[PDB]
């Protein structure tokens, strides 16, 4: 009744879209096949009269290999076999590829799955679209089909949940050059950008879990844990629910500043679990620590334009009241002169459901902090210049412009991240 | 008028701390997004049945009687509480019948108030878009290759500026190109909110 | 006909999962044992 | 025989509503399936205040919920004392306002508002007498900010002359739940200045404060709250429905506060509130409720006496009490505390007395302050307006919903008034 | 002792027969085996209105069922009251009628219309006292329309004198069901204009917005429909068969309801239609259902009787009620809608009151509406007819069981001049 349209786009999206599916199935208690042993997984599940319970999800791919592995998981007989859209060739780490020529069938298709769905809820809180921002599927093809929705549906909230490029590690070439593309996309088509990066998430599960070989797995389990977080107030009750369309009245506060940091607390493995208080004050000052940032970018050289809190589990209302106000209080963290408020608390009686086999712990207390921040613009800052240092010798510019591709459309896409270098910079200003 | 002024004053200050012009800035960018709001709302309004929709309830139960409303449960019948959808297709509510532009605004001149502009010659911004793409054009044209170096950083307009905004989009042309008969039907007239 | 009786049975079966999930909402709602002005014992409103 | 209507609005408004129906069944010993069970004549004397006859023994909330997102009023139909509310009077949209005061005023309210005044209507002319309505809602949020406006201006135009009762959840001054907070404030607060006939000003911050030091709570949660604040709306209508010794209706209420029309704000508070360590410890007396009442920690409000200056001050008593022991403490705090009253009235004291206390409490008593004080609070609202407008930080929000953006000047200016209008009453000399 | 003779025409005569013939059992306290098992003396009273008393207990129904195929009443002796009905009744041909107005009216009617007549013939000297013959079919259907078209003629002609009263299914606006629906209905409607004294109009869309929207039924079967247009074809004969404080039998609404002898064409409803949610919610009272009555939502004819103006209105009531508060509500509604109602008739609404309400409910009430409204039915139904005879398709089959093309202008004719009629009556100003 208050549905989410979950869209999960190349390797990275439809990865972390796994572990997201996992995460609610275990959340609802349906089952792999299908089917549970009131009405609140109508936000991710629409049930059929046999029962079963199928997730409203649509995993978009122009690779085979990734969507068979689902096809052939144990989540075969859960996700619909027309929802998962598999295609020929894949974009080969190319933005022109997966946007201009390969794209075009499959975003069709993908559309007109997409319509089949809406039309089977009554309601629409909006759209979550997990993509990899620094390959050609999720950068072309995430871009195209963006513009697709903005274009078509409107005025439904699009939350996409973008993983740009690592500052130093990277595990692709021409990552910056379909980086810079698909943010010259998403910068006009998302509601709400949330921005992820995978140096800090290792780092997080380096530390705080003490993995000290992370991997994808943890990663995307991460990930999804935060989504829930953010999705808790729309299928479970509690004091100060939180709407879809309110995150961004909330926390956008002009139209292209919507790229958001997200941090989770706590980060907890079980050895450590049950040994420290986790209060709501230590959980919030661990949520606004620099570290826990899931971005590689240190919020100390910005301020603080908004910050969104989920708490999920035991929470009491004065409780955060006392921890933001301790959160104020402090020197460290810095507000914007324009934004006393600055702070948007919701609350939620559903603890966080711990995936077993998974690192993180049983807390009985969660909070998400979602903040916009005008420290976020460093993270564009470094890829403007991994950008332009590759463009000065043009290299690679040949495979993107083989698929239909000009040097307008780069010297564009540099502009464009350039502009919101001097928008985060002016909204940092007095 | 004093909030005026200020306003003036503020975005002044900022242009000339930033570098970019004050029609180019984030606290100017509401206008836009109350045209993304309208343009989004007409074209939903404005959809065949079939784009809005293949549902047997909305096509089938609201259309008879021509009542157009549904009765949504939100549970068993001891909740006994539900919602009216009460849509009537092909008809924007009165609510949203009303288009809005900033007539008085000074930035908002060069434009003429934006608005609708449902025409898709007129949609987001054609004159921008057009010297922007002219001027690239031109550069390709005498072999004026950009980025050249590194040092020297991009000038940083904005999408609208560069005629890249959301209201620019291809597929804002071609729907709005598909839609404009039930368009017009519901809009006749652009408002011109300029004069 | 069984029919009623089916229907009967899942109206009961509704009726006590509503139940639970308002006994639910009290616990939480309410912090304390006792009530907080007129100091007594609260408990669930019941009387059914 | 003078009926009253109560409307909730948004999440904040509907769960105190909810709250305060739970407080008010019980007062009337009224089970959550309806049916009357009070074994006492009183409660079914004027029973028809707040409730209607149903085809059984069933007694109906004359309550009319609201909201545009239907989580609010799924937890309230699935909460203790959600079966007693007709489902025709869940007045409810499907998309939220996203804590948009122009949504829930302007695009989203204005399609649901034609079924709220249709309920409204409904539920009003039934009455035999209308006292008035009473609305429960929060500034700060969409949905409840905004469709209490719209109601209100509605509901104002339809019955000029019947009472306007408003209980408003002010932003908290330290903490901000929201981040718009001072905008849909200032908007709500334009809006209830020039219609709402009488208003009550609450804070959750005061509210804390009130509950971890007299009450000491350990976890309040915003259940104690709305208990809190569901007993003074109790206390503020019971000699509505029980007979007093002293009787004030509504309306009475007003006229005895509100010297001017727009200085209808009031701070609000209940006596007595009392730990459970030292509830045997205090005695429960006349001039213990007094003290405990003009104590300015008992203010419900964030804005304290003491900055201000008190125009006037009702107290709402309730129990077997003497009226010379009230009016004595009245005129001695007055005395004591001169300072704090304003010279040109002479009586600043409204005493009434109902013969029916509360359960539990052999005496009580509610108490509402119009004082220069809440100047502060619109103060600070007005700081925090200021700031976030001055660079329009989440107005585009407001302006894409179709709100000029003068609006907001004119909301302003107006809460500016009013504070002006405080500071010259407060620093205003006799002759 | 006023007899009334039921014919059932197609298959959907034929359902909605067996429906309102099980209802009527159930309200008399018959078992299928036809044994009264009622156990209330009243129901006994007047049971030979309906039926006729076998060698034992038995009470045999005074129904004639037609069609030209067996499956159709093969169907009604299988259904849960099928063995009531005599089995001479029974009267069905070889090869139905491929939904052909021509074929079931001229070439395979005409046969089965002698053993029609008698079997009806038969019936009818066995009653002491006839008002008259009631005819429940669907107009858009080939045996249906053409058969009880053709047998209202010869009734008409035998027994001038007598009330015929049709029950005729017109072919749904919206989704039709077979392709020749306008060809028959254009047909049918010649014929009941010239020959039914008494005609209500049903769409099957009518039926499933009032069971989707006041019913809130899922998935309603034809079963639903059947059985909301039994529950009004009992209700508007209750009259004749229990003790009613007002009464009022069928001649009497007649003549109180059409104003013309053309002008015979009525919308009806029943009330109170309630969801299972809000059964113990809803206030049972006149008033409410009086406001259920007048509603065009509880309207199982498809024109909506906003757009055009009452000419007549009956109300039959059934419980223990004051004649006070019905009378008083009726003119209520007059006085409020006036706008709706024509001038030049000082009152509209023929009030009646029965003392026996149906089964279960405590209170019940029909409503038989003649207004200008079914002028927009008859203009839709024009609209295909004129639309598909202006390239002649489909119109081989009629033209070959031998009818004249004539016909088919004639009828159209007809129906236009009736719309006619409605239209003038609808505008016409007093003096
Ligand atoms: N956090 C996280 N990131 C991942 C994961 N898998 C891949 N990525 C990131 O996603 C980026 C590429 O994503 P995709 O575009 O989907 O790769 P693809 O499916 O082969 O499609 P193309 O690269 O366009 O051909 C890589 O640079 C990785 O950094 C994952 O499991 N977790
Ligand atoms: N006392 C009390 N206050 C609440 C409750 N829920 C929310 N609030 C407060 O109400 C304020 C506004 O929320 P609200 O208006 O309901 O949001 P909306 O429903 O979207 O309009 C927030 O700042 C909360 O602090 C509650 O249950 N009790
Ligand atoms: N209300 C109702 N309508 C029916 C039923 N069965 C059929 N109809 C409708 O009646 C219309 C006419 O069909 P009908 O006259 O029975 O066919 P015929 O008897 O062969 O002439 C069809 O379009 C059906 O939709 C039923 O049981 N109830």
């Amino acid at each position: 009744m208050r549905e989410v349209i979950s869209i999960h786009i190349g390797q990275a999206g439809i990865q972390v879209g796994n572990a997201c599916w996992e995460l609610y199935c275990l959340e609802h208690g349906i089952q792999p096949d299908g089917q549970m042993p009131d009405d609140a997984f109508n936000t991710f599940f629409s049930e059929t009269g046999a029962g079963k319970h199928v997730p409203r999800c649509i995993f978009l791919d122009l690779e085979p290999t990734v969507v068979d592995e689902v096809r052939t998981g144990t989540y075969r007989q859960l996700f619909h076999p027309e929802q998962l859209i598999s295609g020929k060739e894949d974009a080969a780490n190319n933005f022109a590829r997966g946007h201009y020529t390969i794209g075009k069938e499959i975003v069709d298709l993908a559309l007109d799955r997409i319509r089949k769905l809406a039309d089977n809820c009554t309601g629409l809180q909006g759209f979550l679209v997990f993509n990899a921002v620094g390959g050609g599927t999720g950068s072309g093809l995430g871009s195209l089909l963006l513009e697709r929705l903005s274009v078509d549906y409107g005025k439904k909230s699009k939350l996409g949940f973008t993983v740009y490029p690592s500052p130093q590690v990277s595990t692709a070439v021409v990552e910056p050059y379909n980086s810079v593309l698909s943010t010259h996309s998403l910068l006009e088509h998302t509601d709400v950008a949330v921005m992820l990066d995978n140096e800090a998430i290792y780092d997080i599960c380096r530390r705080s879990l003490d993995i000290e070989r992370p991997t994808y797995t943890n990663l995307n389990r991460l990930i999804a844990q935060v989504i829930s977080s953010l999705t808790a107030s729309l299928r479970f009750d509690g004091a100060l629910n939180v709407d879809i369309t309110e995150f961004q009245t909330n926390l956008v506060p002009y139209p292209r500043i919507h790229f958001m940091l997200s941090s989770y607390a706590p980060i907890i493995s079980a050895e450590k679990a049950y040994h420290e208080q986790l209060s709501v004050a230590e959980i919030t000052n661990a949520a606004f620590e620099p570290a826990s940032m899931m971005v590689k970018c240190d919020p100390r050289h910005g301020k603080y334009m908004a910050c969104c809190l989920m708490y999920r589990g035991d929470v009491v209302p004065k409780d955060v009241n006392a921890s933001v106000a301790t959160i104020k209080t402090k020197r460290t963290i810095q507000f914007v002169d324009w934004c006393p408020t600055g702070f948007k608390c919701g609350i939620n009686y559903q603890p966080p459901t711990v995936v077993p086999g998974g690192d993180l712990a049983k807390v009985q207390r969660a909070v998400c902090m979602i903040s916009n921040s005008t420290a976020i613009g460093e993270i564009f800052s470094r890829l403007d210049h991994k950008f332009d240092l590759m463009y000065a010798k043009r290299a690679f510019v040949h495979w993107y412009v083989g698929e239909g591709m000009e040097e307008g459309e780069f010297s564009e896409a540099r502009e464009d991240l350039a502009a919101l270098e001097k928008d985060f910079e002016e909204v940092g200003a007095e | 008028e004093q909030q005026q002024a200020k306003w003036d004053e503020v975005s002044s200050t900022l242009a000339y701390r930033v570098g970019r012009a004050p029609t180019e800035l984030a606290m100017q960018r509401g206008p836009a997004w109350r045209t993304r709001a309208e343009l989004t709302e007409l074209l939903y309004r404005a959809q065949p049945r079939d784009a809005r929709g293949s549902n047997p309830d909305e096509v089938w139960t609201a259309s008879l009687r021509d009542a157009w409303e549904r009765i949504l449960p939100l549970g068993s019948i001891f909740s006994g509480l539900a919602i009216k959808i009460r849509d009537r297709p092909g008809e924007l509510p009165a609510t949203r019948a009303a288009r809005v532009g900033r007539p008085l605004d000074p930035l908002l001149a060069p434009l003429g108030g934006g608005g609708t502009t449902l025409s898709p010659a007129t949609l987001g911004h054609p004159a921008a878009a057009a010297a922007h793409a002219q001027h690239v054009a031109t550069l390709a044209a005498n072999g004026v290759m950009l980025g050249a170096t590194t040092n020297k950083p991009p000038l940083g307009r904005s999408l609208s500026a560069r005629g890249r905004a959301w209201e620019d989009s291809e597929m804002l042309k071609q729907r709005v190109a598909e839609y404009g008969t039930r368009l017009r039907a519901l809009a006749p007239h652009d408002p011109d909110f300029g004069a | 006909s069984s029919g009623g009786q089916q229907l009967a049975a899942k109206d009961t079966a509704v009726k006590e999962a509503r139940q639970a999930r308002a006994v639910n909402l009290y616990s939480k709602s309410h912090s304390v044992s006792h009530n907080i002005i007129t100091g007594e014992p609260i408990k669930f409103p019941t009387a059914g | 025989m003078r009926e009253i209507v109560h409307i909730q609005g948004g999440q904040c408004g509907n769960q105190i509503g909810a709250k305060f129906w739970e407080v008010v069944s019980d007062e009337h010993g009224i089970d959550p399936t309806g049916t009357y069970h009070g074994d006492s004549d009183l409660q079914l004397e004027r029973i028809n205040v707040y409730f209607n006859e149903a085809t059984g023994g069933r007694y109906v909330p004359r309550a009319i919920l609201m909201d545009l997102e239907p989580g609010t009023m799924d937890s309230v139909r699935s909460g203790p004392y959600g079966q007693i509310f007709r489902p025709d009077n869940f007045v409810f949209g499907q998309t939220g306002a996203g804590n948009n005061w122009a949504k829930g005023h302007y695009t989203e309210g204005a399609e649901l508002i034609d079924s709220v005044l249709d309920v409204v209507r409904k539920e009003a002319e039934s009455c035999d007498c209308l006292q008035g309505f009473q609305v429960c809602h929060s500034l700060g949020g969409g949905t409840g900010s905004g469709m209490g406006t719209l109601l209100i201006s509605k509901i104002r135009e339809e019955y000029p002359d019947r009472m306007m009762l408003t209980f408003s959840v002010v932003p908290s001054p330290k903490v901000s739940d929201t981040v718009v907070e001072p905008y849909n404030a200032t908007l709500s607060v334009h809006q209830l200045v020039e219609n709402a006939d009488e208003c009550m000003v609450l804070d959750n911050e005061a509210l804390y404060d009130i509950c971890f030091r007299t009450l000491k709570l350990t976890t309040p949660t915003f259940g104690d709250l709305n208990h809190l604040i569901s007993a003074v709306m109790s206390g503020i209508t019971c000699c509505l429905r029980f007979p007093g010794q002293l009787n004030a209706d509504l309306r009475k209420l007003a006229v005895n506060l509100i010297p001017f029309p727009r200085l209808h704000f009031f701070m609000v508070g209940f006596t007595p509130l009392t730990s459970r360590g030292s509830q045997q410890y205090r005695a429960l007396t006349v001039p213990e409720l007094t003290q405990q009442m003009w104590d300015a920690k008992n203010m419900m409000c964030a804005a304290d006496p003491r900055h201000g200056r008190y125009l006037t001050a009702s107290a709402l008593f309730r129990g077997r009490m003497s009226t010379k022991e009230v009016d004595e403490q009245m005129l001695n705090v007055q005395n004591k505390n001169s300072s704090y009253f304003v010279e040109w009235i002479p009586n600043n004291v409204k005493s009434s007395v109902c013969d029916i206390p509360p359960k539990g409490l052999k005496m009580s008593a509610t108490f509402i302050g119009n004082s220069t004080a809440i100047q502060e609070m619109f103060k600070r609202v007005s700081e925090q307006f200021t700031a976030m407008f001055r660079r329009k930080a989440f107005l585009h929000w407001y302006t894409g919903e179709g709100m000029d953006e003068m609006e907001f000047t004119e909301a302003e200016s107006n809460m500016n008034d009013l504070v002006s209008e405080y500071q010259q009453y407060q620093d205003a000399s006799a002759e």
